[PDB]
């Protein structure tokens, strides 16, 4: 079997970092459980790569994830304080939850489309095999 | 602006949202 999950995600500056958790009994992969990180563009490549691959040319590739967008929280929560001096406590809190609340829905939606997409690729027979997906699963030079 | 760091949650468990230092 093949499964993969996103378990957590980062986003900072201008970047987003998935993790991208494998378990498998494939005896082609090194380990059966491993944990790598991936950003958009990877997934982007991975995608672009199998459309590539001569072999594939009968099947359907699954589309690649939407690339995520936090620039509305970001920059609600920059402005945030931002205010700090103008507002009360309260008024600071919870207008820091509500922009929190809005990073976690931008979050559950980036995520699914990221998860769901490696999902399609192992439930494929032949795209779980391909040796550039394995790459992207378990390859971890630090 | 601080990075935000995501925990999927353990299901059943609940997303979080954390504040990340930067």
């Amino acid at each position: 079997s093949l499964q993969i999950d996103i378990p957590d995600a980062l986003s900072e500056r201008d970047k987003v970092k998935f993790t991208v958790h494998t378990k498998t009994t494939l005896p082609t992969f090194q380990s059966p459980e491993f944990s790598v990180t991936r950003q958009h563009e990877d997934f982007v490549w991975l995608h672009d790569t199998l459309i590539e691959t001569t072999d594939y040319a009968g099947l359907i590739i699954p589309p690649a994830p939407t690339k995520p967008d936090f620039d509305g929280p970001r920059e609600k929560m920059q402005k945030l304080g931002e205010g700090e001096g103008s507002m009360t406590k309260e008024e600071f809190a919870k207008m820091k939850q509500e922009l929190e609340a809005e990073y976690l829905a931008v979050f559950k939606k980036t995520v699914s489309s990221h998860e769901v997409f490696l999902q399609r690729l192992s439930s494929h027979p032949v795209l779980s095999k391909d040796r550039n997906f394995h790459v992207f699963l378990e390859y971890d030079q630090p | 602006g601080p990075a935000v760091q995501f925990f999927k949650g353990k299901n059943g468990s609940a997303d979080q949202v954390i504040l990340v230092t930067q």
